[PDB]
RNA sequence: UACCUGGUUGAUCCUGCCAGUAGCAUAUGCUUGUCUCAAAGAUUAAGCCAUGCAUGUCUAAGUACGCACGGCCGGUACAGUGAAACUGCGAAUGGCUCAUUAAAUCAGUUAUGGUUCCUUUGGUCGCUCGCUCCUCUCCUACUUGGAUAACUGUGGUAAUUC
RNA sequence: CCUAUCAACUUUCGAUGGUAGUCGCCGUGCCUACCAUGGUGACCACGGGUGACGGGGAAUCAGGGUUCGAUUCCGGAGAGGGAGCCUGAGAAACGGCUACCACAUCCAAGGAAGGCAGCAGGCGCGCAAAUUACCCACUCCCGACCCGGGGAGGUAGUGACG
């Protein structure tokens, strides 16, 4: 309700093709309308869709009616996908890092350290204990 | 990574006529303790070691000038000190209430909804001014000049104007629920 | 403990071995194992002894020499395929390589012949 | 044990100049070996996400790397640190603007933009000219550059117009009393001037007696002189803070006047 | 090392042995025969230090000292 | 079937026994203490801490109000099932070897050694219960005949022993002062076990020169031969079907290192009138000690010398299968 | 624990969970071994 | 914040130490609501150690004959992708702890004209200057020689990253 | 830094120097021949002691001073103790090796494999000090590399040091 979004800082950025800027929301009493909102609100400024726009950062101002928040908008989605953290594209999901996760790569490493060759038998042997 | 302490401890643990002297001053300023007397006697003290290490140097001297006229911007910004006095031998004369004066919490008193300077810091601990358009909780604060141009109430407090909470509300239900009946 | 070239006698010692030795395998450069191996000069306390025909006589036994087991690795050298045909390298190779199909490997058979070199 | 050199450094111990924050990040770039010496160098990174701002990631900054849209001295760079040092050029291909870092005399690594024709050169003063290998000769450059064949009159601390279309020298400047200079670290950072009067001693360090623009005086060891062309002939701009040196007290009344007063 | 000790009472236990052999080094741990059949504290224990040296100079001291009206033995384990 | 697995003994299985009101699995290692188990349900009952020793044989009362336990300590104990506590102690001048119940529950026989302070023989102890306490006390050592009996167990209605001997010899007694009736030479290794089947006519064997044998009772004849390539510790004969089931013996290990993976030790199951396998059970990391039965052969039970008790819940669909060749005749 | 299982833990599920599942399938006709093996 | 005050006696003035007193750094006692910052197995055993894990690595691009997977696309060598293995590099760095050592370590200031240095960055890339051209005959240049892995098969060992 | 209840010390297994050579990445008594008889001390040497790592730094003091520094950073040193070595530009390397010594482990008795003063954790010790957790997204490091791996490092938990 009632925010606006004003841009400050704001940079053409030629060379990883996007629009970077400051997001600040004045708000009434109550920082923070959502990022999904803020994504559609400023997709229609732009006029980019709010698919090729990504938001992070976010943090309420004490007695409420600001927030200071962060955007991107990516001039065509490939832009957006090949600058790429993957911290970024888990924000609203779309995409999320492995999930193995971390110890089974280890145990696996281990196995294939013992022999030389054969592959798929130091797999076997990593998966038989499960303890 | 690094810390310190904002008060000090004297060297003299009972000294009757002192701790006198340091109630009077909590009474008069509306104070928590003496930590907080001993908060502005630190300083006040470095205040006045730093003035007096700049007298003591050569005149005409980078050093002097530069950081005397910083030490002098500083507390006039703050309206402790008074620029048409405006020099070393005269930061030397202050003492602990000049601090204690241009607090919030006083300023709160002096213009706006406290009563008292009991009620004031019990006003601004319960976040129902915003200096400016910025809510303020911590009532030893010392605002500057132009500062204190912009207390008034705040909209999340809901007398004064403000989006009901839960206590304006509670006070309804006196009437709605205490002579409601239900 | 397996044998190995020239620790003689019957008696089984530990020789510190390095790279390019049997009865050790590498793990780590610069690294020598230290590790017991069993003389050259047959005992009787042998497990298993390898032997190899070199002459076959006139009988066959039947696990070898009336079963037979190939092997389907061709040269990838230019040369050693160019000497068995004796066909010029201003011309180079020329077809005779040895192609080997494996059937079925996607949902089509495919041919393949290693890549030369040299 | 030290059985060997680091391949780290920790932040909080890097060299000051580089603007870096304190204990907020426990590692800092590192500069990679190279042409300059690692004290006086500015990693790429360092240039490019936290003056330019163009990375909020270190994932960023090797992509923006591998796209090879930067050259360095006119031959196209893809480190991520990569040692860039004094009048070390930095151009970028796909915006068409040309850096240079030359130190203001606040101590701080200037942005300073530089046009393409003032980027197809820079002045390189001869550390050491060495009569090679059956005898041809070389000049041998500050940042490690060998020319050969080199123009047959020149002498020591002469400055030499390096071309990096090219290679080679696109002439000289000889030197002579009253060139401009900077002085270069130490308590001289950053400060213009010409010279006055080169004192010289038999044996190690020789002292050069610097006059600035203003008119203050000061002695400094030839070592921390850089001779960056002709006098009163600049070849690049002076950068931001004056370049000369200015007072604690005027630097705040710059500070302050200009705050509130720009948008 | 492992030191045996003998001719304890049955009004010691581990805990008086504990603090008696603390000048001597510290014990790593003090395990005490007890049978509760018969008797509480049989008669002999295996006290264990943690290093060589300690235990050494218990064997010496100790065998000779008094402790509770009666001379310890302490010889190597 | 879904073998699940039960540990709560950190040594080896020495002895398992349901009751006969099958809702309770007592199994007993060479632990301080005993275990007690559902077998209906899987929960721990509770243990029995009391015990200085190793407790070689535990087995339960028909009524399941009183659990005897034969010590190597050289006692057999009365313990009272539903309060966990210990209500009697009788002293004996030798460990009990074996102890089985009769089949009317008010006599139970302990087997004392040659050795020891006790000769060798199978003493009989009256379980009398007089007002809360149930009290053991021998009047009768039934005297053994040839080399000295290593098991035994009652023959048919409880008014024989059948005893298996460390010759390798079973024999039949008329119990009520012996002596031999008839006897068999037919193991030339010690027999380990002898069970009785539910219809009280044959029982089964077990012993370490690898032979089972399915043996009628009042005659002493082998009726059937069951031949395993391990040794045989222990064998039962399971209710509900017509199959024997055995277990045992020593069979490669390698590593002392790991005894979660080395799982190749099984239970067999023979058919009783064929003579054909119909399982082999995997799961145990150790030889099989022990099987016992459940007395509406529901489930069985098998322990380790790895120390633990797997209890095997058996589905609709095993006791509906069997093979071809046995169904066809 | 110090002795048995009935402490300090209540005998029950308190005492009879595992972290490593012992629950394997067999097959109900003969290749209760095979499947194993396999 | 440049301070002292209490105790020798009948009383008094001195010499004097003792005790009080504040800082602080650990320990410990007792108590403890919300907000932020974080030092933390040094002392004493640089004692001893179960288990888990802390260094690995591929670009269109050194080297694919996977039991691979997928193709129509097949011969000159032919595949797109690719477990593996060889090759090259890291593994000396990192992290940890302060036992050891008294001009030793180390700090600051100097040196290498006394020496070594992968890599990166910049130069240096046809030739025997024709053996007074074997290199026009030394005529393999449209390119030489032959062996190991992974692989396939047989295996040994109570137990080994054997 | 402390010490004279340490006043003479250094070479017969070089102590100092000359000369020449062996050797070493390279200087040099580094080592060796021959030849000299030096070198050092009351301005504390020599010897002994040391919870003696060094610095940047820390705490308190009117000023003067006094006290602290294993401990977020820099240098050096060691990775159970000793000795030797391989690889590599760089290592006398314990998540390399080899021997012995002190410790510990498996064993079928023939053998075989090992080093938490790494991160967690346990035992011992004590007045004294935390999760057997989650993650490579940040910050950087390594590699053939944007792509992978990281107890580097981040993150939470424990936390009235403060």
């Amino acid at each position: 309700d009632t925010v606006t979004i004003r841009t400050r800082k704001f940079m053409t950025n030629r060379l990883l093709q996007r629009k970077q800027m400051v997001i600040d929301v004045l708000h009434p009493g109550k920082a923070t309308v959502p990022k999904t909102e803020i994504q559609e609100k400023l997709a229609k400024m732009y006029k980019t869709t709010p698919d090729v726009i990504f938001v992070f950062g976010f943090r309420t101002h004490f007695g409420g009616g600001k927030t200071t928040g962060f955007g991107m908008i990516y001039d065509s989605l490939d832009y957006a996908k090949k600058n790429e953290p993957k911290h970024r594209l888990a924000r609203h999901g779309l995409y999320e890092k492995k999930k193995t996760s971390r110890k089974q790569r280890k145990e696996r490493k281990n196995r294939m350290k013992k022999v030389r060759g054969t592959a798929k038998a130091n797999v076997g042997a990593g998966k038989k204990p499960k303890e | 990574w690094v810390c310190r302490k904002t008060y000090v401890t004297p060297r003299r643990p009972f000294e009757k006529s002192r701790l006198d002297q340091e109630l009077k001053l909590i009474g008069e300023y509306g104070l928590r303790n003496k930590r907080e007397v001993w908060r502005v006697k630190f300083t006040l003290a470095k205040i006045r070691k730093a003035a007096r290490e700049l007298l003591t140097l050569d005149e005409k001297d980078p050093r002097r000038l530069f950081e005397g006229n910083a030490l002098l911007r500083r507390l006039v910004r703050i309206g402790v000190l008074d620029e048409g006095k405006m020099k070393l031998d005269y930061i030397l004369g202050l003492k602990i209430e000049d601090f204690l004066e241009r607090r919030l919490q006083t300023q709160v008193f002096k213009l706006g909804l406290a009563k008292s300077i009991h009620h004031a810091r019990v006003l601004i601990r319960q976040r129902h001014i915003r200096v400016r358009k910025q809510v303020v909780n911590i009532p030893s604060f010392i605002v500057r000049l132009d500062s204190q141009k912009h207390i008034d109430f705040s909209l999340r407090s809901p007398y004064g104007g403000g989006r009901p909470g839960r206590v304006k509300r509670k006070n309804a239900k006196k009437g709605q629920g205490g002579a409601g009946a239900g | 403990f397996p044998m190995k070239q020239g620790v003689l006698t019957h008696g089984r010692v530990r020789l510190l071995l390095s790279k390019g030795h049997s009865c050790y395998r590498p793990r780590r450069t610069g690294e020598r194992k230290r590790k017991s191996v069993r003389g050259c000069i047959v005992d009787a306390n042998l497990s298993v002894l390898n032997l190899v025909i070199v002459k076959k006589g006139e009988k066959d036994i039947p696990g070898l020499t009336d079963t037979t087991v190939p092997r389907r690795l061709g040269p990838k050298r230019a040369s050693r395929i160019r000497k068995l045909f004796n066909l010029s390298k201003e011309d180079d190779v020329r077809q005779y390589v040895v192609r080997k199909p494996l059937n079925k490997e996607g949902k089509k058979p495919r041919t393949k012949a290693p890549k030369i070199q040299r | 044990m030290a059985r060997g050199p680091k391949k780290h450094l920790k932040r909080v111990a890097a060299p000051k100049h580089w603007m870096l924050d304190k204990l907020t990040s426990v590692f800092a770039p590192r500069p990679s070996t190279g042409p300059h010496k690692l004290r006086e160098c500015l990693p790429l990174i360092i240039f490019l996400r936290n003056k330019l701002k163009y990375a909020l990631t270190g994932d960023e900054v090797k992509k923006i790397c591998m796209q090879r849209f930067i050259k360095i001295d006119g031959k196209v760079r893809a480190d991520i640190t990569y040692p860039a040092g004094f009048m070390d050029v930095i151009s970028i291909d796909k915006t068409g603007e040309n850096f240079r870092l030359i130190y203001d005399t606040k101590g701080r690594f200037a942005v300073h933009r530089i046009t393409p024709e003032e980027a197809k050169y820079k002045l390189c003063k001869v550390r050491k000219i060495f009569v090679g290998t059956k005898g041809i000769p070389h000049l041998v450059t500050h940042d490690a550059r060998t020319i050969r064949y080199p123009d047959p009159l020149i002498k020591m601390n002469d400055t030499i117009q390096i071309d990096l279309e090219t290679g080679k020298i696109t002439d000289f400047i000889k030197f002579d009393t009253g060139n401009l200079c900077m002085v270069t670290g130490g308590a001289n950072l950053g400060r213009i001037g010409v010279i006055t009067n080169r004192e010289r001693h038999p044996g190690s360090f020789d002292v050069v007696h610097v006059k600035d623009a203003n008119g203050n005086s000061f002695a400094t060891r030839l070592s921390n002189i850089f001779v960056i062309g002709k006098g009163n002939k600049p070849w690049i701009s002076l950068p931001r803070g004056k370049g000369i040196r200015l007072t604690i007290a005027e630097e705040r009344d710059k500070r302050l006047a200009a705050k509130q007063s720009s948008g | 090392a492992t030191i045996r000790v003998t001719n304890l009472s049955e009004d010691t236990r581990e805990t008086d042995l504990q603090e008696l052999f603390r000048p001597f080094g510290s014990i790593s741990r003090i395990y005490l025969a007890k049978d509760k059949t018969t008797g509480q504290s049989k008669g002999f224990a295996f006290i264990s230090f943690h290093r060589r040296e300690d235990a050494a100079r218990a064997i010496a001291g100790v065998s000779g000292f008094g402790y509770d009206h009666l001379i310890l033995n302490v010889e190597w384990a | 079937m879904r073998p699940i697995l039960l540990q709560g003994h950190e040594r080896s299985i020495t002895q398992i026994k349901y009751n006969r009101e099958g809702d309770l699995l007592f199994t007993v290692a060479k632990d301080p203490i005993v275990n007690v188990w559902y077998s209906v349900n899987g929960e721990r009952l509770g243990t029995y801490m009391g015990h200085t020793g190793a407790v070689w044989c535990v087995d339960a009362d028909w009524d399941t109000k009183h659990v005897l336990t034969g010590s190597a300590d050289n006692s057999c104990r009365l313990w009272d099932c539903e309060t966990g506590k210990q209500l009697a102690l009788l002293k004996t001048n030798s460990a009990v070897r074996t102890c089985g119940f009769d089949f009317g529950g008010n006599i139970i026989m302990f087997s004392t050694d040659k050795q020891m302070g006790y000769q060798c023989f199978v003493s009989f102890f009256d379980l009398r219960d007089p007002s809360q306490i149930d009290n053991n006390e021998p009047y009768m050592k039934i005297p053994c005949n040839d080399s000295k009996i290593t098991s035994a167990v009652w023959g048919p209605l409880g008014e024989c022993i059948i005893a298996g001997h460390e010759s390798g010899e079973l024999n039949q007694y008329s119990a009520k002062s012996g002596e031999v009736l008839v006897n068999v030479k037919e193991h030339s290794r010690q027999i380990n076990d002898i069970q009785l089947s539910r219809e009280m006519t044959m029982f089964v064997t077990a012993s370490k020169d690898n032979t089972a044998k399915l043996f009628d009772s009042t005659t002493l004849e082998h009726q059937k031969t069951f031949r395993t390539e391990p040794p045989r510790e222990l064998a039962a004969l399971s209710p509900n079907y017509e199959h024997v089931v055995v277990g045992g013996g020593q069979e490669a290990m390698d590593v002392t290192t790991t005894s979660t993976r080395i799982g190749k030790f099984e239970a067999r199951f023979f058919h009783l009138a064929f003579e054909e396998e119909f399982g082999r059970v995997k799961g145990h990391f150790g030889p099989i000690n022990s099987v016992a039965f459940h007395p509406d052969g529901k489930s069985y039970s098998s322990g380790g010398e790895d120390g633990y008790v797997r209890i095997h819940y058996f589905d609709p669909q095993y006791f509906e299968f069997e093979f071809e060749a046995r169904e066809a005749g | 624990k110090k002795f048995g299982n009935s402490e300090f833990d209540p005998p029950g599920p308190n005492v009879a969970t595992t972290t490593v599942s012992d629950d394997v399938s067999m097959t109900f006709i003969t290749s209760k071994e095979d499947l194993n093996c396999q």
